[PDB]
Formats: structure tokens, C-alpha cells, sequence
């Protein structure tokens, strides 16, 4: 029976409701509405006409068979318009007639089969056209249908078996042109039908025969090429020759997902030699061939899920210019071994999470002549052994992100020392030993700190602790972390912070004494033990832009009063309100504090 | 009753109509609106059928103030001859067809008109039935 | 509610919505058609009550699931309708129960991949309808039944290819009949058909033909259907085109709605082994002469034609020809004369609707058809037939002239030579029934049609043409505005069991002329009977089967004995539910099986 | 009203699997191809559903049970932004799909006796694509 208010009187969700129309509850002012799995056989100008302010409108598996005559004329605003899985018989010619810049048409399985079933009259500011998983067989278009602002065309699962000159044509009135042909079993394809400019984007999952294609788009311009392929699709092997057509064209980006190399050598990438970005994931490698020659000026490499068994195996000597390299989820111990990346200068981005990386002396010899590196991810990995100054080889380095990769640093060494430019470090569950105040030495610029799930001695954070070494935070994340207590002047030193999120802890009332000295902050203390809030500590709430006082205990009783009507006054001010509810006394258990 | 659409609209004129079968709808329109019709017109057409079709034929009655004028019968699919690619279809097939009929060409003296328009198989069971108005 | 439309073994229940069966419908039900309900999901609840169901329709039902063993309890179900369902998911043995399921049709139920299909229990499958899916190869999988497959109907769907691999899929079947129409061919890879076991293949639509012979090449098959349609994209079939046919043997081949873009006779070279060919709407004006390449022709037909001078067939080109068919065709032809003496064996000839209009008919028109046996000038122009207008016709045995008025000069007997002639249709050629010898030569034919033409004064004579045509077993005179027949003016009839006098205005003492005969059907069905006299009721009662619907019944005591007698013989009269009362007022329009009446 | 029917996803010999739909808005379609003790790796499914939720990132969620006792939890990935592995990847909301393939599973000899799975299917914002209370039965 009811829909939900997602934003005030501006969205409303009223999805697997099986309303027959729109409900007299729904107001005047209402924008966006998400009506799927609702039952509209028939749709007209009567059916909406209270609605007129939509701007985006989702009709998906509402049972549609009919779309008649000036539907959407009131509809002036009328931006998207998502009809994904209706049984549609017929459309009226000027059934979306009536909004003025209707950009995003879904007609994904709808039945389609015919092209001249889609009525043109109010296409020509189309952006997006979805034609997915109908019974399709022609790419090409009526003639005197507008094509000038389309930029995304998707024909996914379609039966799309050839692509000729004649089809492409077509849509020679666009500009930036990306078509998606994902699970359409492309036999041929006339070659040059990609000549033209236009042509920003081209996908070609899951095809049985590459040779065909890349023959196909001879003489193109390309920004990038998707030719992955899928678990299910069949199997298939790539050759050196497979490649072949490719140096005659000029594609940015290449992905290969998911296939077979028969006879890799460094002649497999002959042709790769204006490629910048090249995506080889889940492509079974156990390696690399040594001197390509033929990868020179790549600058993205991603070598996610394969099976390496040491770093150097990449062959990295063959891509001096690469700027980002991915080497996540390695499904074998990877040995990063010692100066492996060395030839790669200026690298600036390396992903090694999920990799079952266990280094033990790490990371100068790891990581060795990393000059230039910023992101550095090792998040997700069995334990590191982390060095005094760990990082002196990659200095200028950024973002360090290792959650969930136990930490073993021997007290007092300081691993971070040498990362004077580091402003974002995430160590997120990795079970530091906190009790090293000098575990964060050298970190004094750092404006982003992610401590969650550590511990403390004695589930407490005393006058004197590791954060009087970062003295520059602004966010501050300190959740999950076991705290029943933090000490009055453990935050006096921080003089900058703007977020702190103490939540997920067995804090109380009294812990707020910390932040007095603190102004117009996000203060998340939600998932706590707060009961009483002592009134003389009540203006360090009030100081504060956002609060989140949800799920905790908050009291009830008069002892509590003070801080029961300043929430009340400061509602507005108070993040995730709805769930922010009494637990004394018994008669107000789960009343909203409101 | 069923609503009445719109099969065209040029200018002063427009042909309107509405479905005589009591069990459904469907979806008619024509493609150019004029006076003068040219032979071999395109029309389009969705609907579901509720008979075999693999002979099928067409009986069309005009009427004009009340009183009848001309009546005739075409055969649109026949056993030794299905002229259309859609003959031979059954009973519970979604059709939708976007191509020529092959009319002759005629005019349409200029008055207000009912059609009345009936396709129907060898056993005389509806397939569909349109009450049209042309208006000039 | 259901209809019952055969006792208690065949049920219709269309369109009403059901979403379950109905208490009503009987164990002893074997047909049930269900079109049009509603069964979002169907199981082994589903159809318990009716066990013994040999054909089932669920067409339309809106289904989405077919779960396990839900036929499990119907022994001799045979079909299965499943037409235009959004299926969803169909269980291993969602079909298997039925001990010889012969029949599915999963026609538009959005099938893309063969796998859906459950092959548990379709070993006895005949025929297999997966018509307007979304199939894109005709290969079926590993371990899928084929043997018993006579018919597999691929329709509509986006079949581009097919393969050696593909067909060999097919390798268990004996005789099976393919149908690709409306599917956009390609490709064939050649040989594909080598395999004995395909009888008949049909490619409607097809835009290449050079394509799809060069992939029938050294194969045996007893038709093919390369028709096109109205709709289909234009081509032009070439000599060129038809190279490929004699590496390949067909019996009959179909070529309806082409064109020829330079017919020559070299057109025909690899016909020589063909025995039927259709050219029907082919936008032919003549055929060229001296063919030599359809010398085995039986069978051709040029219906929908374009002919001037029936001539400009050029039918010495095939001797062996036994039938003719010229029906429709599209402006004034002229039969000429001696046109088709060169075909000596003909047997059947129809030159129906083809705008045929002739003078002194028929025997130069007809030279030398000494074996004819089937002719067909219905839905002509005026036709003048001479004294013995088909003496060079003998063995004539059913002559059809329906709706061309026929022009004969009294005392003429046009058919006089006749004598093996069974079969004649007169219908509305606006005879002339004066002519006491019209139907001369007739004694021993045995069906008559002068419906729709018309005696004088609007009476049949104690004398008359049907004195000339003794042995009849069917007459039918309905529609000739008749307002009386006398009372001997069928004595001479002595076998007739048909006899149609409906849509003439009869009264009830014209029964009198039917007292002398037993046992017939009798239609009298919308005439001017009011009152039935009487003393000629028993001539209705000596009757098999009566139709007096649609006629003004008396309903007053003035036709009591006729009433009594209705009620009495309910079970001998035809279409009962539509003979009903005119008098009194009171009791307009009831039937007369309700009629009370107390005198 | 009713809860969902329990379907048989499989039985070969003793050997058998079923499951029932925990997804209240709707029921699925599911079999195994081979039933064995010894599960081959790479085996090959069945699937037939109508989508309510966009699956562009989809995760697996399998919990198994025994004697009502917990025996192991585990979650992995079958579609991600930066990896779909499967054909059907990335379909919208409101698509009907139908998948006859292969999932990668590994080995498995099953043991002797009764086990109780359940398996769910979500996006990343954490909605219900499908949900399985699952037994098997040797
Ligand atoms: C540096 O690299 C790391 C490592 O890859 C990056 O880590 C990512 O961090 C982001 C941000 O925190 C995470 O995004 C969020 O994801 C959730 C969905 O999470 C689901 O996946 C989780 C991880 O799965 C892998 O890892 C786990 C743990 O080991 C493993 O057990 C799984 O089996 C899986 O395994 C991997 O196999 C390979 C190993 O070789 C991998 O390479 C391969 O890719 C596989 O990943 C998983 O743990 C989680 O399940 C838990 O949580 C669910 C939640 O209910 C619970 O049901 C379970 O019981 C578990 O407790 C999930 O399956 C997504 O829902 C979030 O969406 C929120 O935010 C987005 C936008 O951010 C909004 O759109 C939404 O509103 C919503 O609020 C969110 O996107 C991500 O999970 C994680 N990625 C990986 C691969 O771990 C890190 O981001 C990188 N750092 C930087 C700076 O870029
Ligand atoms: C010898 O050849 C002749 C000539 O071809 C054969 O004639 C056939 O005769 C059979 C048996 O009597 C008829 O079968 C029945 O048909 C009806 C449907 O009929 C519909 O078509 C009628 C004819 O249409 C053509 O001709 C008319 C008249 O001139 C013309 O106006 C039409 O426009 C049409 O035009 C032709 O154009 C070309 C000309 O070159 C032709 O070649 C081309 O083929 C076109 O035909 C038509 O008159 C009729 O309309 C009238 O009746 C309807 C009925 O309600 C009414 O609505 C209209 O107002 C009109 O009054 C129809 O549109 C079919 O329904 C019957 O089905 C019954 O019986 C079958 C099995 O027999 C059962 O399955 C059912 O239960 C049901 O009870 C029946 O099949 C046939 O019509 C006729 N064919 C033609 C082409 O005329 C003759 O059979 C041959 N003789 C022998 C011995 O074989
Ligand atoms: C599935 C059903 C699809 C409907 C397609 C019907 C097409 C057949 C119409 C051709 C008849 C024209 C003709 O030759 O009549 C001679 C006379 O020519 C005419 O005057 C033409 C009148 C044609 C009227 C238009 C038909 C529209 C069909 C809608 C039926 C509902
Ligand atoms: C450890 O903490 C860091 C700090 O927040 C986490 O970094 C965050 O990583 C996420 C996703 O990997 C980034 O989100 C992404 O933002 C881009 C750009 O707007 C957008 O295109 C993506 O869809 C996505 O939302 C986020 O930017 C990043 N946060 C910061 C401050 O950089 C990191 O994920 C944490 N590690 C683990 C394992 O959870
Ligand atoms: C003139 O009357 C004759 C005599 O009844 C009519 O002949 C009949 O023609 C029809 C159809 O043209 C024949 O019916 C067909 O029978 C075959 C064989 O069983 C079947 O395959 C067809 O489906 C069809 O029902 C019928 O046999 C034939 N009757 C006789 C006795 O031969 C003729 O149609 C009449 N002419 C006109 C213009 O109505």
C-alpha cells in the first residue's frame, strides 16, 4: 500500500506495489519516481497527468503493452523515461512527444525486433538509446532517425551476426559514439565500416573470433576496445596471429579479460605498440615475455587475478613509461623479490592487494628505485615484516592504503618516517600494537588517519598516545576500535581535525569532554554507550556542524533533560535522527528522542 | 468500450478508429496522410492474435451519413498463395508488421466517412475488426 | 462458463480468465482448450482432477513456470500447446508422464537456447514447433531424441548459418520436413543436406537462392519452398541463379511471387528432373518457347498470372503434363484455339477467376483433352457453349462453372457428351431453366448445384429440366427465389438423399412435392413456411435429417399437429436453436422446442 | 500466504538436492547438470530468474550447516566493476535471464549424511537478487 519518501516531496520509491495507478498521495512536487513491478497494461495521458513535474520516471516490468497517444504531453521536464522489460504491442507516434530535452531512452527487452517500431518524432535530443535483449539482427537505423547528440548506443544481447558500411552509416551524424555489441556472436564484419571519425567506444564481449573483428575495423580511430571474454563463452585460443590486423588501426585502451594465450612471445604484441592502456585480467599468465619492444609507450597495465609466482616475472624492462600497474588478486603466493619494478621510473600508481603477498624485510628492497610512486596499495595481504624507515625508496608517496594486512613493526621503530608527503594512510584492522607512540614519527603533515579496529591499553586513550605525532589531522577514524574511555586532554595537539568518528565503541557521555576545544565538525559517536549526556559538556555538541548520536542507549528519565530538549532544538544539525532512540525507562524503549 | 486512436493526422485531414473485437486493442497507424493515396502504401500494425491465420481475409464496408456505399472482400492469406510474410502465423503470436499493403491507388471524395473494417479466418472467427472515421 | 463441444470428452474455455480448472470439467475430459487463463505457474496440482487429457492448449496463459512432474499422472497426453508464454524455467521432468508425446509446440515463448528445452520425455516426439524465438542455430544438443522427429518448424527466428555440424545433429530422423521461412540465410555450408533422411525444406524469404542451392548440392528432397513474399526485399532471379540446381534432385519446387529478370528457355536448363512447379504471382506475361528442360513436368501452376493469349504458355514445352491450374489470372485472357492440343494427357485443368470470356465454347478451346476429368471455368466472364460444347472431353467427371453466367441458344444441350460426368456446379450462371434440354446427357450424373438461378413465375412445372437427370443423389436449388414446387415435379428422382431448397420462399404445402421420397436431408431453412398443413407431415417425418430454421413458424393451434410432431422428433432437425416462433406476438422469437401450447 | 515450493535441483541415485526460494518477492529456477559425491571442478548450472536488481557488481554469500552446527562461511565475487566473469555481467534490473554454463567451482568430495545451505546472491548496495535455503541429502 504505501510508497516511500527517498527525499522531501522530490522522490518517492514505490516499487513491487502492484498499484494500477498513481496514487493521490503522491504530490504535485514529485520529480523522481521508481514505479517498477507495478501494473499499467495500458498507459495514456491521463495516467501521469498529476505528476507533472517528473524528471526522471522508471516504469520497468510494470506489464506495459500499450504506450498511446501524448502520454508525456504535460511532461515539459521529462529527462529519462526507463521502460526495461515491458511487453510492449505498439507505440504511438507521439507517445513521448512533450518533453523538451528528453535525453535516456530504455528499451531494454522490450520485444523488439523491428527498429521501426521506436517512434522518432522527439529522438532528436537523445543521449542514450538501450536496446538490449531483444530479438535484433540490423544494427542499421530507419532512415530519418536522429542521431546528432547520441553518444551511448547499447545493443547487447542482441542477434547482431554482421556489421556492414552500409549499417554504420547510419549513424554517421554522431559525434563521440560509443556501442556496446557485448553477447552478439559477430560472424563478420565488412571491413572500414569504422573508418569514420565518429567512433569513440566499441565493445565486442565474449566473440569466438578476434581476427574477424580487428580485420573488420581496419584504417579506425578508436579510444578504447573491449575484447574480454567470459567464463561460459567458448573456447577459444589467441595466436600472434590474431593481432595482426591490429597494427592497422589506433586504439588507446585494449582489454582481454579472461583468455587463453596459445604461444606467447614477445611477437604476440607486434601490434601494441600505440596502445597506452592494456588490460590482460584473468588471462592465466604465469608470466611475461622478456623484451617486447612492442609495449613502449604503454602507460596502464593490469595484470589482476592471474598466477605468478615471483614479481619479476612481469619482465617489467618492456614498459619503461608506465605510469599504473595492477597486480591484484594473484591466486598464488607472489614473491616480490628485490629490485623486480627497478627499471620502472616513473611509476606512480601500484596495486598489489589480494595477492597473498607475506613479504618479511619490507619494502626498500621490494620496492627499490620506486622514485616517483603516490599510491601504493597492500591492503587485503598476509602479514608484513615493516623496516625502520620501510619506505625510504618510495618517498614521494601519497596514499598508503594496507587495511587488513597485519602490521608487524618491532617498538620503537617508525615505518612511516620518510613519508613526509603521505596525507591519506589507512590501517584499518591490521592489528597494530598502539602502545608505540613513535609507530606514526614523521607523519606530522598527514590529514587523513584510519585506525579502525585496534586496540588500546586498557581500552583507553590516555593524556599521552601516538596521535600527538600526527599533529595535522582532519579526518580522524577511530571506530570499532574497543574504547571505554578517552582521556580529557588526548586530543589537545590536533588543532585541525573537521571529522572524527569515535562510533562502534563502548563510549559514554563523559568521553565528550575530549572534543571541547573543537568546532563545527562531523562528530559520528553512533553505536556507543551513551546514556546521560552531562549538560556542562553539552555545548561541545552544540559546537559542531554534524552529530550522529544513533544507537545508543541515550536515557530518558529527567536526569537527561538538558540534552533531550537541545536535540529537539537542534534537530536539523543531528545526522541519522530516525535511528536515535531511548533505553530507559521501560515505558519510552525505542521512542525516537524526538 | 475500447478508446479511440489516432491512425494519422496531416493537416485538416485525420483518419481515427476503434476496435470492434471485444476481447482486445490494437495498434494501427499509416504512415502518410493524404488526399491523394498513393499505391502501395506502408502501414504499421501490432497486435496479438487469438486465431490461425494461415488463411486470413479482409472485408471492408463504407458508409457515408448512415446510409452504405461500397462493399468488398480481399484475401490477405490463402492456402495456395500467403501474400504476406506474417500468413501462416498461429493462434497466440505477437505480431508487429512495418511495410507496404498493395493498394491501388485511389482518391477518397472529400466528406465525413465510417469504414468499417473486418479480418477474419476460413471458420469466420475474428482476428480483428476496426470501426474507422476519416475526416476531411 | 466452459463449453461443452462433445460429449463429455471435449471442452472449450477460452478467454475466461481462469486461474485454476474448474470444478465443472469432468474426469472423462481428453480435449481441453485453455487459451487465454491465467497459470503463472503450472505443476503436478495443476491438472490432477482431468487424467485422462489427450490434447491440451495452454496458449497464452501467461505461464512462467513449468515445475516437476507436472504431467506425471497423464498417460496419454499427446499435445501439448505452449505458444506465447513467458517462460521462465522449465523442470528435467517438468514434461515426462505421458507415455507417446507426439506434439510441442513452444512457439514464442522467448526460447534462445536449445538446452531449455527438457528432453526427458520427448523420444516420441513427431513434431516440434520453436517457432518466432530468439534461435540463431538449428543444432541441437548431445543426447537430444531425433528418431520419431517428422516435423521441426524453425520459423522467424535468426538462423543466419547453417552447418555440416548442424544438420548432422538431425542424423536419427527418417523423412523430416524442415521450415526455415522468414529466417535470413546466409550461408550454407555444402553438403549439409547429403543425408537421405530429409524429405521437404522450406526457405521462404530467402534473399539469395544462389546461397542456399550451391549448400543443397548432391541431395535428394521431395519439395522445396523458395517462395517470396510482398514484403521481402527486392531481387531478380537470373539463369545464374539456378546453376546449382542440377547437382541436386527435387520433386517440387516453389518459386511464387518472383522475378524473372530475363526469362529465356536456358532459364529452365537443371528443371529436367523436376515433376511440379509453382510460378504462382511470378509477374509472368508468357513462358518461352521450346523449354526441353521441364520434358517431366506432372504438375504446373501459373496462378496470379499476367497471360493475354492463353497461348503464350507455350505448352509444347511440356508433353507429360497431367495438371493445369491458370487460376486468377490478372486481366482479360484469351483461351484461343488449339492452345494446349500438345498436351495430350491432361486430366486436371483450372482456369478459375481469370477474367475469361469466350464465344463459341468449347471444343477448339478444349482440342484434344481426350483424358480431362477436372475442369474449372468458375468466376468467369460470360461463356457461350454450343450444342456438345465439350464433345473432345469424354471422360469429364467434374465440370465447376459457379458464378459464370453461361449463354445457350434453346433447345441446346450443352453437355450432351458427358457420360462419365459426376459433378456439376451450375451456381449462380443465371441459366436459362426453360430449356427442357439443358441437361441432356446427364442420366447418370449424381450432384447438381442450379443454386441461385430461377424458374418462371418463380415455380418448378410438373415438367422440367430435371427430368433429364434422373439418377441424382444430391440437388441444390437454394437461393432461386422459388415461391412453389409441384407436386410430381421430382417423381422421375429416384436416389435422391440431399436436397437443399433453403433461401427461396417456400410455404408449407411445396412439402408436398417431397411425399414419394424417404430418408434424405432436407434443408429448408429460410423460406416462408408459417403453417404446416397436416396431412403432408408425414413427409417430413419420412425424412433423416430436417433444417427449418429461419422461417416464419406459426406458433398459434392452427400448426398444433406440427408442433407436437417438432417436439417428437427434436433429435432429427438441424440447427434447432434457430427455428423459432413469428406468431403469436407473445411468443415472437421463442423456439419451437419451448413453445407451450393448449388445444 | 503460501511460502515457496521446494524444487529439486538434482537426484541421481540416493544422492539427492533441493532447494527452496528465500527471496519472498519471487521463486527461481535451478538444477545441476551431473549429481555426484565427487563434484567435478567447473561444473555445469542451470539458472532461470527475472532480475530486480541491477547486477553489475553481484556477490556471493554461502553459509553451510550440519546437525544445525556452523561448519564455514565464505563469500566471493561473480560480477565486479573492473571484472565480470560471466556473460551476464552487468544486465539491468528488470531482465529476464537464463543461464545453461559453467560457475568455476573446485573439487569436493561430498560426505556421508544431511547438510544445510544457504546461499545468497547480492549487489552492492547490499539488495536481494536471490536467496537459496538449500539440503542435501546422501
Ligand atoms: C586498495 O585495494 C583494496 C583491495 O582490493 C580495495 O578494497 C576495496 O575497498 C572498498 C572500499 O572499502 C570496498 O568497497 C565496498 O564493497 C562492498 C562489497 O564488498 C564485497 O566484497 C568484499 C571483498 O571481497 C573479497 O575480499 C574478501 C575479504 O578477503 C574475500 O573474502 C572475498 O572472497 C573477495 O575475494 C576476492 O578474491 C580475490 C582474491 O584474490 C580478489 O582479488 C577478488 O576481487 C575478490 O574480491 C567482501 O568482503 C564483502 O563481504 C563482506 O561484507 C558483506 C557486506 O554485507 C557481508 O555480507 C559479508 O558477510 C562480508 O562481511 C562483499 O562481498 C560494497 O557493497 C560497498 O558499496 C558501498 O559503497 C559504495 C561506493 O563506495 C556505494 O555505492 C554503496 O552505497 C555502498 O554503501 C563498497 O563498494 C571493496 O569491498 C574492496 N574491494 C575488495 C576486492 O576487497 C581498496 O578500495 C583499494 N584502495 C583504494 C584507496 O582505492
Ligand atoms: C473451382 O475454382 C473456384 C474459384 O477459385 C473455387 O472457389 C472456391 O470455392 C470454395 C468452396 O465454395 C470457397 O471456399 C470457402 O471460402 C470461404 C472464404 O471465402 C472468402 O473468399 C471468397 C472469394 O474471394 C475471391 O472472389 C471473390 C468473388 O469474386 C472476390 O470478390 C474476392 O475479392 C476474391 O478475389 C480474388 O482475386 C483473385 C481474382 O483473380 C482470386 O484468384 C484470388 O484468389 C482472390 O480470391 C469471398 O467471396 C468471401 O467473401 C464473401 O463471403 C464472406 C463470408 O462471410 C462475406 O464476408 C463476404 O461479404 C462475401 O459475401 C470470403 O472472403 C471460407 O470461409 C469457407 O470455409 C468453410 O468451409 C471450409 C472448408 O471448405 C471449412 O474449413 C470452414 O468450416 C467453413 O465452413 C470455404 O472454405 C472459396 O471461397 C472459393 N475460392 C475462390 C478463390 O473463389 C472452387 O472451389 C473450385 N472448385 C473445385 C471443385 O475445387
Ligand atoms: C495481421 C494483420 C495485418 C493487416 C494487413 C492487411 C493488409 C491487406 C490490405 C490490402 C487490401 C487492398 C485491396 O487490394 O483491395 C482492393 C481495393 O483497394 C482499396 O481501396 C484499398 C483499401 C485498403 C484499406 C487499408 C487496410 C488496413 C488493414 C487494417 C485492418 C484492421
Ligand atoms: C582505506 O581507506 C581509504 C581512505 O578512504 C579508502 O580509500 C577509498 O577507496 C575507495 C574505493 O576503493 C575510493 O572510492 C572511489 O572514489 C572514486 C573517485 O570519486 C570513484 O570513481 C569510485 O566509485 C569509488 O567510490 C575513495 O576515493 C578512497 N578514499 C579516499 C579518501 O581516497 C580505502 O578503500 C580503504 N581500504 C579498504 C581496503 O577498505
Ligand atoms: C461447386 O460445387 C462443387 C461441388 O460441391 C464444389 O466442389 C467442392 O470444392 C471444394 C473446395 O474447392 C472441395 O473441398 C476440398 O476437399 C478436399 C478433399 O477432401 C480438401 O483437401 C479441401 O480442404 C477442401 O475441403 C470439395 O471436395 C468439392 N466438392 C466436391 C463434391 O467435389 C465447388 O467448390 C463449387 N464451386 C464453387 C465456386 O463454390
Amino acid at each position: 500500500p504505501k510508497c516511500t519518501e527517498k527525499e522531501g516531496n522530490r522522490t518517492y520509491n514505490c516499487e513491487n506495489l502492484g498499484l494500477r495507478e498513481i496514487p493521490d498521495t503522491l504530490p504535485n512536487t514529485t520529480e523522481v519516481l521508481e514505479f517498477s513491478f507495478n501494473f499499467l497494461p495500458t498507459i495514456q495521458n491521463t495516467t501521469f497527468s498529476r505528476l507533472i513535474n517528473l524528471i526522471f520516471l522508471d516504469l520497468t516490468r510494470c506489464q506495459i503493452n500499450w504506450v498511446h497517444e501524448d502520454t508525456f504531453q504535460s511532461h515539459h521536464q521529462l529527462n529519462t523515461i526507463v521502460l526495461t522489460g515491458n511487453p510492449l504491442i505498439f507505440m504511438a507516434e507521439t507517445s513521448l512527444t512533450g518533453p523538451k530535452f528528453l535525453k535516456h531512452l530504455f528499451l531494454t527487452q522490450t520485444g523488439i525486433s523491428n527498429l521501426e517500431f521506436i517512434p522518432v518524432h522527439n529522438l532528436e535530443n537523445l543521449e542514450s538509446l538501450h536496446l538490449g535483449s531483444n530479438h535484433i539482427s540490423s544494427i542499421n537505423l530507419p532512415e530519418n532517425f536522429p542521431t546528432q547528440n547520441l553518444k551511448v548506443l547499447d545493443f547487447q544481447n542482441n542477434a547482431i551476426h554482421y556489421i556492414s558500411r552500409k549499417d554504420t552509416n547510419s549513424l554517421e551524424q554522431a559525434t563521440n559514439l560509443s556501442l556496446n555489441f557485448n553477447g552478439n556472436d559477430i560472424k563478420g564484419i565488412e571491413p572500414g565500416a569504422f573508418i569514420s571519425k565518429i567512433f569513440q567506444s566499441l565493445k565486442f564481449g565474449g566473440s569466438l573470433n578476434l581476427f574477424i573483428i580487428f580485420k573488420g575495423l581496419q584504417n579506425s580511430t578508436l579510444q578504447s576496445l573491449w575484447l574480454g571474454t567470459f567464463e561460459d563463452t567458448d573456447d577459444q585460443y589467441l595466436t600472434s596471429a590474431t593481432f595482426e590486423g591490429l597494427c592497422d588501426m589506433s586504439v588507446e585502451s585494449i582489454n582481454l579479460q579472461k583468455h587463453r594465450f596459445s604461444d606467447l612471445s614477445s611477437s604476440t604484441f607486434r601490434c601494441f605498440t600505440r596502445v597506452q592502456e592494456l588490460d590482460l585480467t584473468a588471462a592465466h599468465l604465469n608470466g611475461l615475455p622478456s623484451g617486447i619492444e612492442g609495449m613502449n609507450s604503454l602507460k596502464k597495465l593490469v595484470l589482476n587475478a592471474n598466477s605468478f609466482d615471483q614479481l619479476c616475472q612481469i619482465n617489467a624492462a618492456s614498459f619503461p613509461s608506465l605510469r599504473d600497474l595492477y597486480i591484484k588478486g594473484n591466486m598464488r603466493k607472489l614473491d616480490l623479490g628485490t629490485r623486480c619494478l627497478e627499471k620502472l621510473e616513473n611509476l606512480q600508481k601500484l596495486d598489489l592487494s589480494h595477492s597473498d603477498i607475506e613479504a618479511s624485510d619490507c619494502c626498500n628492497l621490494q620496492l627499490k628505485n620506486l622514485r616517483h610512486l603516490q599510491y601504493l596499495n597492500l591492503s587485503y595481504n598476509e602479514p608484513l615484516g615493516l623496516e625502520d624507515q620501510a619506505f625510504k625508496e618510495c618517498p614521494q608517496l601519497e596514499l598508503l592504503d594496507v587495511a587488513f594486512t597485519h602490521l608487524h613493526v618491532k617498538a620503537p621503530h617508525s615505518p612511516f618516517q620518510n613519508l613526509h608527503l603521505l596525507r591519506v594512510l589507512n590501517l584499518s584492522h591490521c592489528l597494530l600494537d598502539t602502545s608505540n607512540q613513535h609507530l606514526l614519527a614523521g607523519l606530522q603533515d598527514l590529514r587523513h588517519l584510519n585506525l579502525q579496529g585496534n586496540s588500546f591499553q586498557d581500552g583507553s586513550i590516555s593524556k599521552t598516545n601516538l596521535l600527538q605525532m600526527v599533529g595535522s589531522l582532519e579526518i580522524l577514524i577511530l571506530s570499532s576500535c574497543n574504547l571505554l574511555s578517552i582521556d580529557q586532554q588526548a586530543f589537545h595537539g590536533l588543532r585541525n581535525v573537521n571529522h572524527l568518528d569515535l562510533s562502534h565503541n563502548s563510549l559514554t557521555g563523559d568521553s565528550m569532554d575530549a572534543l571541547s576545544h573543537l568546532k563545527g565538525l562531523y562528530l559520528n559517536m553512533a553505536s556507543n554507550n551513551i546514556r546521560i549526556i552531562p549538560p556542562h559538556l553539552l555545548p561541545a555538541l552544540s559546537q559542531q556542524s554534524i552529530i550522529n548520536l544513533s544507537h545508543n542507549p541515550l536515557d530518558c528519565t529527567c536526569s537527561n533533560i538538558h540534552f533531550i530538549t537541545w536535540y529537539k532544538e537542534n534537530l536539523h544539525k543531528l545526522e541519522d535522527s530516525e535511528e536515535t532512540t531511548c533505553a530507559n525507562p521501560p515505558s519510552l524503549r525505542g521512542v525516537k528522542l524526538s | 468500450a475500447w478508446p479511440t486512436h489516432t491512425a494519422c493526422r496531416n493537416g485538416n485531414l485525420q483518419v481515427l478508429y476503434q476496435s470492434c473485437d471485444p476481447l482486445q486493442d490494437f495498434g494501427f497507424s499509416v504512415d502518410q496522410c493524404a488526399r491523394q493515396l498513393k499505391p502501395n502504401i506502408n502501414i504499421r500494425f501490432g497486435m496479438v492474435l487469438r486465431e490461425d491465420i494461415e488463411q486470413l481475409f479482409l472485408d471492408v464496408a463504407l458508409f457515408s451519413k448512415g446510409l452504405s456505399i461500397l462493399n468488398f472482400s480481399y484475401p490477405v492469406c490463402e492456402v495456395d498463395l500467403p501474400k504476406f510474410s506474417f500468413c501462416g502465423r498461429r493462434k497466440g503470436e505477437q505480431i508487429y508488421y512495418a511495410g507496404p499493403i498493395n493498394n491501388p491507388g485511389f482518391e477518397i471524395p472529400e466528406g465525413d466517412y465510417q469504414v468499417l473494417l473486418e479480418l477474419y479466418n476460413q471458420d469466420h472467427a475474428t482476428v480483428a475488426c476496426a470501426n474507422a472515421t476519416v475526416l476531411y
